[PDB]
């Protein structure tokens, strides 16, 4: 109880995850909702806009989590 | 920059709940970067795009609740591996 020093308040606000594969599978499931946007998109830009939206979606999640305290691109 | 998303999610919430929130914020984030590039061509009004996008945001929030109770989100925080 009294032994040891106390931890300093939280400074890394990224979601602390452990499994890179499990996050990837979660993103695959949620990717269906990005695809449903194609209905409201015009055929002129639909395909590149959906690729862009999907990649923006996955990037925002990946850059806001840590994999065992490490960044996404540097973990396994 | 882009790390504002997780900085804006309360740390008083369980980390699995924060991941569910992050899923929705990221979805809304990708919506907002795409919207300025949409114009009112015939058959595709920006009004109808916002209706579809906000409808999907609420379905995603329900979907994430389901992932929170069926263990799928929890798998992101488990390890029994090398």
């Amino acid at each position: 109880g009294p032994l040891g020093s106390s931890a300093t308040p939280r400074e890394d606000f990224r979601v602390r995850c452990t499994s890179k594969r499990a996050v990837t599978e979660m993103l695959q499931l949620c990717g269906r909702f990005v695809q449903k946007l194609g209905d409201a998109l015009p055929e002129e830009i639909r395909e590149p806009a959906l690729r862009d939206a999907q990649w923006t979606f996955e990037s925002a999640v990946q850059e806001n989590i840590s994999i065992n305290g490490q960044a996404w691109q540097e973990a396994s | 920059g882009i790390t504002e998303l997780s900085r804006s999610i309360s740390v008083d919430l369980a980390e699995s709940k924060r991941l569910g929130c992050l899923l929705l914020s990221s979805f809304q984030f990708s919506i907002q970067k795409l919207e300025p590039f949409l114009r009112d061509t015939k058959g595709f009004s920006l009004e109808s795009f916002r209706a579809k996008a906000s409808s999907l945001s609420e379905e995603l929030k329900h979907f994430a609740d389901g992932l929170e109770t069926d263990g799928t989100l929890q798998k992101c925080f488990e390890d029994s591996n090398g």
